[PDB]
């Protein structure tokens, strides 16, 4: 117990890699990107 | 300047509970302190297997369809003194707002009036004993930001919403 | 009696992606029915300067990072390395 936490992460920088690329797999759109 | 003209399709987007469990190696340590705020040695906490029932909601201003207070109202920052990032706001009840394609999202006058003067019962100064709290809408940028966007029924929708963030309180 | 806040709202096609930098175009709508009802949880912030610790504070409505979506329901959680 009397454990540290904040505002980093467990899963902010995971979900948000699951979710982009569950967009992707669902929501096709005509996409445009700049490199 | 990459274009990618992919098979434009009609889906249906929906949100299925994502849970997150212990990944390898790793621990996942739940805070069971009711009223966690942010950053801290948390008392009160326990190991899990998986974290709880998550809805990854896309959408702007306006967290939907997800965890709420079991206490009282929660804002957390990284630094609320620092006017540049974002407070996160847990609500005490949830409010509903029905939208349609038609154009328009409607919710409740009172229940929303009301979360405001809960909201600004400890706005930055840090549940401040007391000061004047103003609500007023976005500076500018883009429609996503500037506007309650989110993807409703697979469509995108930019809600207009200078009503919601227009008035005043201490 | 039952005085409702009615939003104006508009369905684009063209928009700034939230995953990365870019821009993406969808087909227009088929149904005449497209209806949703959320429950907002909460609330995404940010705060006027040039004005610290002074009478008044001005709060806006804020958002962009869905990284900022996912730390409201995950904020009490961690990952520990275990043996």
């Amino acid at each position: 117990t009397e454990n540290f936490n904040m505002w980093k992460n467990d899963m902010v920088e995971q979900m948000h890699e699951d979710i982009i690329s569950l967009w992707d797999q669902s929501l096709k759109p005509c996409v445009k990107l700049t490199p | 300047t990459s274009v990618i003209t992919q098979a434009c399709p009609k889906v249906s987007f929906e949100p299925i509970p994502i849970h997150y469990c212990a990944p390898a190696g790793f621990a996942i340590l739940k805070c069971n302190n009711k009223t966690f705020n942010g950053t801290g040695p948390c008392t009160n906490v326990s190991t899990v297997q998986c974290t709880h029932g998550i809805r990854p909601v896309v959408s702007t201003q306006l967290l939907l369809n997800g965890s709420l207070a079991e206490e009282e109202v929660v804002i957390r920052s990284v630094n609320f003194t620092d006017n540049a990032k974002t407070i996160i706001v847990q609500l005490n009840t949830s409010v509903e707002i029905n939208c349609t394609g038609a154009g328009h999202c409607n919710i409740s006058r009172a229940k929303w009036n009301n979360t405001l003067k809960q909201i600004a019962s400890k706005l930055r100064e840090q549940f401040g004993n007391n000061k004047t709290i103003i609500f007023k809408q976005s500076s500018g940028g883009d429609p996503e930001i500037v506007t309650h966007s989110f993807n409703c029924g697979g469509e995108f929708f930019y809600c207009n919403s200078t009503q919601l963030f227009n008035s005043t309180w201490f | 009696g039952s005085d409702t806040i009615t939003l104006p709202c508009r369905i684009k096609q063209i928009i700034n992606m939230w995953q990365k930098v870019g821009k993406a175009m969808y087909a227009p709508p088929i149904s005449g029915q497209i209806r949703c009802s959320s429950n907002i949880t909460g609330l995404l912030l940010t705060r006027d300067g040039g004005n610290s610790n002074n009478e008044s504070e001005i709060f806006r409505p804020g958002g962009g990072d869905m990284r900022d979506n996912w730390r409201s329901e995950l904020y009490k959680y961690k990952v520990v390395k275990i043996e």
